[PDB]
């Protein structure tokens, strides 16, 4: 009847708004952010521009949506599956946390805690293919800390000097060795640069790589 | 002292456990031995609702058994018409992270919530003909996992902050807060009479709550892992739980025990949703095996299977009149099975 | 939620004039609009319709290919382009809104209309009562008859009711048989089947004195009925 | 002034070609290699289409055009299979209508294959150059390009069979195809030449893009391998045939009838190699083969 | 967490102080309700297309 017809017309108008919105959402880039409380994720967010917090920023005609999910303090096993299919998982680790210990736990290093979270994320059944950008923040404060304190406090075994260049590199490689999906995901590790504002550019480059190398997958040219 | 109460507390669990064995007169499997089976339950996909561009997490039928709601990560809340498969409304949400839905018994209101820690309530019948958000119930500190309206003014919600709350929509303040759960609360089911509601939590227990007093009447254990869905038996004197132990269990409120466990050695993935039949003879459970099983709820024999989804069956509800069962899944498709 | 229309007045026959109805205070873009005219002494009569987003435009037999109806969604206005006016186009042109979706109430809000005076296959609904005398506080029934079974297959008897109080725009009372509009007291009720329809008022007042109309919506072009004036 | 009363014999005798009423070792040799190539093409394309339909995984537009390439090549296998069992003495059994049937099947089948290659090139370019991750994929563009390719193939294979031939200008037409005209051969060969230069610029743009952007951060060696092997199959299976037809239409008294029967075998070997050049890289789909 | 234990003990005390019925009787009750409302169950006994809204 007539009313039924106008109903269908309404439903079609509805749908053509769902697609148009679907094609607007697909252009947006979804980054999940994680890390320790003092990682500097707060400081990273400031450079780029309760519950789940969203940050929107645009760079070189690309739109990024960064989901700082740090405020959930519940079981990640039930709500982490909601973010499957993010372009990338930014992960922030503060290099100045090698000699400390969390104010909550007794004698588990903050840097060792960072690895435990990284191990569960890089090997999570929901992010088998998802690329991980790994930001290592507070590199300058780590330089001062390492010059006077030994690196043995956190890693008992280490063949190498207390020099920033080698000290850092042990950690970077140590973090990259957590993943058993070496053949599926790419970990793009960067040292945080305050003044250069390249932290956002490194995210651009690392995102394109995950996009370009995915586009070559579905068209079979790879 | 701590030890006095603790050694005392573990004794109180004994009288509860002691009495429950004494009231275990006979197994339901022995009592229901002579009921003639239900026979093959053949159900085929009648309608298939398309238009979601992300995984579906929640759906709820209406009391009129015709309209239904669904939410997905695309940040759209869609009110469907199951008979004509045409969309009645598409509600844009402020927060793409939605994990629950509820359609008011009167059909005037719909509510959704998720990781944003807010239960937003949308008004359907509006002078200016555009579903508008009415109230935002912001008093939880964890993700909302479920919500079910009592009336057009009372809505009960369960969150990841290990607490359930009963709200008053006009004022937007929690009329009562239900605490007692030691783990993240996953789902709640209201009783037929809307005087009681059971909640299932990640601490492998389900608690019967009283909506009026705000105290927990009884607590049921028996599962081994998280309880992900819960629903009453139609008569309100029983309920069933779906866990990650890949078992469904039918608990009784009067006898305060467990009656059945619906396990099959073939099934190893976790139950995501459970629901009953109008007569209570079928227990439909939506597993992560990407399919959905239909159990004989008094014989514990898997008679029937609804395999039609590519990804996991997120939500599963039956109509009030029992003419249909609709299942959502992460494949972005709702299928109405009859 | 007001709807106001502009134009009308006095035109020599053959001239072309435009009617603009400026919607304000509701989502105009998502409402299917109509136009309904009422002759100086006679009843209502459907003329045009536009669906949501100008997807579907219909017209009446007497104005087909003579009138052009258009909407401007950005400006929340509705236009009617009239060509070569005849003597039988003298009427008050109400603008009505309607939304069609499961359970909606079409023809719920009516504009105030404008006066236009030119210088000088269809379901037929019949209600054979006029100027019925009634006293406040008594019970009255108004009967309507159709030429065709309005009860469609799906169970929807697309029959509507309206009430036009003296000097006011028509007001919906019942949007399908056994349904009650918004803002209307419980006193009005309607029960009927197939081709026979009735409107029962349990107790009335001086507020609801005036003329009643019946309309079908089973198929276009939405023929109305004659008036049924309550006398007091 | 037109003469279509005459038989095949008149037209070959008008050209330089030879009717060969007698069977030959050279004839049996080409027949053997042709039937082999046709059997291989037919079998290989049945595998590609069976796999592209049976797997839920291969239900995406690129795989749709891949199956279309398989179907076009199967059509080419059939055309070449029928062209054989009609050469040497068997060509004497022909009439002008039936000979035009044969040449037309060859024309439409090869035109279809070349256009599917250009389609797959245009599709990658689009898919690579998008800057989004998922992009909910339609079946609209794929079925539009599928109908353009097959429409162009049928129109190209039928045009000489209807109007565009030398039944009316005996003097101005080919040395190999005694009835198709220099005009039709120039058109077919420039069509194929522009299709190949378009595939060359498109895959070169894909390479430049992937190079700069990903090297800003191995994919480059796999991409250059695939690009070089996709363009190379086409250049080494076509440039012979195309330069041969250009020679026929441009140089008079150039003995070009010469290496004709073999160059066609090469052109069909192209459609033979297409199912494996376009399925070797997708290890998934390749292995699906069982 | 002295308070947590004190709150805890009264919870079970209230939980233990309820009238508990035999599972024999409660078993019959679930059986009784299903058989008494069986013939109104669409999904259990499939209904002809005339009364099937889908
Ligand atoms: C008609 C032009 C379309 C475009 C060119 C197709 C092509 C490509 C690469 C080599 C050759 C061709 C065709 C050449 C004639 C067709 C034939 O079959 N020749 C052989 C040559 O020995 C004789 O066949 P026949 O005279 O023995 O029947």
């Amino acid at each position: 009847s007539a009313e039924d017809k106008a109903a269908v017309e309404r439903s079609k108008m509805i749908d053509r708004n769902l697609r148009e919105d679907g094609e607007k959402a697909a252009r947006e880039v979804k980054l999940l952010l994680l890390g320790a409380g003092e990682s500097g994720k707060s400081t990273i967010v400031k450079q780029m521009k309760t519950g789940i917090v969203e940050t929107h920023f645009t760079f070189k005609d690309l739109h990024f949506k960064m989901f700082d999910v740090g405020g959930q303090r519940s079981e990640r096993k039930k709500w982490i599956h909601c973010f499957e299919g993010v372009t990338a998982i930014i992960f922030c680790v503060a290099l100045s946390d090698y000699d400390l210990v969390l104010a909550e736990d007794e004698e588990m290093n903050r840097m060792h805690e960072s690895m435990k979270l990284f191990d569960s994320i890089c090997n999570n059944k929901w992010f088998t293919d998802t690329s991980i950008i790994l930001f290592l923040n507070k590199k300058d404060l780590f330089e001062e800390k390492i010059k006077k304190s030994p690196l043995t406090i956190c890693y008992p075994e280490y063949a190498g000097s207390n020099t920033y260049e080698e000290a850092a590199a042990y950690i970077q490689c140590q973090f990259e060795d957590l993943n058993k999906r070496k053949d599926t995901k790419e970990i793009y590790t960067h040292f945080t640069c305050a003044t250069d504002t390249k932290n956002v550019q490194f995210v651009f480059d690392a995102v394109t790589d995950v996009i370009i190398k995915n586009n070559l997958k579905d068209c079979g040219l790879f | 002292e701590l030890d006095q109460l603790r050694q005392e507390a573990e004794q109180l669990k004994n009288q509860i456990r002691d009495a429950r064995k004494a009231c275990a007169d006979a197994t339901l499997s022995q009592i229901t031995n002579n009921i003639d089976p239900v026979g093959r339950i053949q159900m085929r996909t009648r309608r298939t609702l398309r238009g979601h561009l992300a995984k579906i997490y929640a759906m709820h039928w209406g009391t009129d058994s015709r309209l239904l709601v669904s939410a997905s990560q695309d940040g759209k809340l869609i009110i469907w018409d199951s008979y004509t498969t045409n969309k009645v409304h598409a509600i844009p949400l402020r927060s793409s992270w939605v994990m629950t839905c509820a359609y008011a018994p009167s059909g005037n209101y719909v509510a959704c919530g998720g990781l944003d820690n807010i239960c937003s309530i949308y008004n359907l019948k509006t002078r200016e003909g555009n579903v508008r958000v009415s109230r935002e119930l912001a008093g939880h500190t964890g993700y909302l996992s479920c919500c079910r309206f009592l009336d057009d003014n009372q809505i009960v919600t369960s969150s990841g902050d290990t607490t359930c709350a009963l709200w008053d929509i006009e004022t937007g303040q929690q009329t009562t807060t239900f605490t007692g759960h030691t783990g993240d609360v996953m789902s709640l089911s209201l009783a037929p009479d809307t005087r009681l509601f059971v909640s299932g939590a990640c601490d492998a227990s389900a608690k019967l709550w009283d909506v009026r007093e705000g105290m927990c009447r009884q607590t049921f254990t028996g599962h081994e892992s998280d309880i992900n869905a819960i629903c009453f038996f139609p008569n309100g004197n029983a309920f069933a739980t779906g866990s990650d132990d890949a078992t469904c269990r039918l608990f009784d409120l009067r006898a305060d025990q467990e009656l059945m466990t619906y396990s099959h050695d073939n099934i190893i993935c976790g139950i995501t949703s459970v629901s009953f039949s109008k007569s209570g003879r079928l227990l439909l459970a939506g597993y992560d095996d990407f399919n959905c099983n239909v159990w004989d709820a008094l014989k514990a024999d898997r008679a029937g299977v609804l395999a039609g989804h590519d990804n996991r069956v997120s939500c599963l509800g039956v109509t009030d009149d029992g003419m249909a069962v609709a299942t959502g899944s992460w494949d972005s498709f709702l299928k109405i099975w009859n | 939620v007001q709807l106001v229309e502009s134009g009308g007045g006095l035109v020599q026959p053959g001239g072309s004039r435009k009617l603009s109805c400026s919607a304000s205070g509701f989502a105009f873009s998502s409402f299917g609009m109509h136009w309904v005219r009422q002759a100086p002494e006679k009843g209502l009569e459907w003329v045009a319709y536009i669906s949501s987003g100008s997807g579907t435009i219909y017209y009446a037999d007497t104005v087909k290919g003579r009138f052009t109806i258009s909407r401007d969604d950005p400006k929340n206005t509705l236009f009617l382009q009239m060509t070569s006016l005849r003597s039988e186009d003298t009427a008050m042109y109400y603008c009505v809104r309607s939304i069609y979706y499961y359970g909606s109430s079409p023809f719920d809000f009516w504009g105030q209309g404008t006066t236009l005076t030119v210088s000088s296959s269809d379901i037929v609904m019949t209600q054979a009562t006029s100027s019925v005398p009634v006293t406040p506080g008594e019970s009255v029934s108004i009967s309507c008859r159709s030429s065709k079974s309005l009860l469609h297959s799906n169970g929807n008897t697309y029959l509507y009711w309206f009430l036009q109080r003296p000097g006011q725009s028509p007001q919906l009372l019942i949007y399908r048989m056994s349904n009650l509009a918004s803002g209307v007291p419980d006193r009005f009720s309607g029960s009927g089947s197939g081709t026979a329809f009735t409107l029962t008022i349990s107790r009335l007042e001086a507020e609801d004195v005036g003329v009643y109309y019946c309309m079908q919506h089973l198929e276009y072009p939405l023929t109305f009925g004659a008036g049924t004036k309550l006398e007091l | 002034q037109c003469f279509y009363n005459e038989s095949i014999a008149f037209f070959y005798n008008r050209s330089g070609k030879h009717l060969a009423t007698e069977w030959n070792t050279v004839s049996k040799l080409v027949m053997g290699l042709g039937i082999t190539v046709c059997i291989f093409i037919m079998l290989a394309n049945l595998l590609v289409m069976v796999a592209i339909y049976v797997n839920r995984r291969f239900h995406f537009p690129i795989y749709y055009l891949m199956a279309n390439l398989a179907a076009a090549d199967f059509f080419a296998g059939l055309a070449y299979f029928y062209l054989m069992f009609n050469t040497g003495p068997n060509t004497r059994r022909l009439t002008v209508s039936t000979w035009l049937l044969r040449q037309g099947l060859i024309d439409t089948s090869l035109t279809a294959s070349v256009a599917n290659l250009l389609a797959i090139a245009i599709e990658r370019h689009i898919t690579v150059f998008r800057m989004q991750l998922h992009t909910r994929m339609s079946n609209r563009r794929v079925v539009v390009v599928i109908v353009v390719i097959w429409t162009m193939a049928i129109v190209m294979g039928a045009i000489p069979s209807v109007g565009w031939n030398c039944i009316c200008d005996i003097e101005n037409c080919s040395n190999m195809a005694p009835l198709y005209s220099d005009s039709y051969l120039v058109f077919w060969a420039i069509f194929n030449l522009v299709t190949f230069v378009v595939m060359v610029v498109l895959y070169a743009h894909i390479f430049g893009y992937v190079r700069q952007r990903t090297m800003r951060m191995d994919t480059m060696m796999s991409l250059l391998k695939t690009v070089v092997i996709v363009l190379g199959a086409f250049i080494i299976c076509w440039t012979p045939g195309l330069v041969l037809l250009l020679l026929d239409v441009c140089c008079p008294q150039c003995d070009v009838l010469a290496y004709e029967k073999f160059f066609l075998l090469l052109a069909e070997f192209n459609s033979a190699m297409n199912p494996i050049i376009y399925s070797y890289r997708d290890k998934e789909m390749s292995a699906t083969f069982r | 967490s002295i308070a947590q234990a004190r709150k805890l003990v009264e919870q079970l005390k209230m939980e233990a102080n309820i009238d508990r019925i035999k599972v024999s009787k409660a078993a019959a009750d679930l059986m009784a309700y299903c058989e008494a409302h069986a013939k109104e169950d669409p999904l259990l006994t499939p209904v002809p297309a005339s009364e099937n809204p889908f």
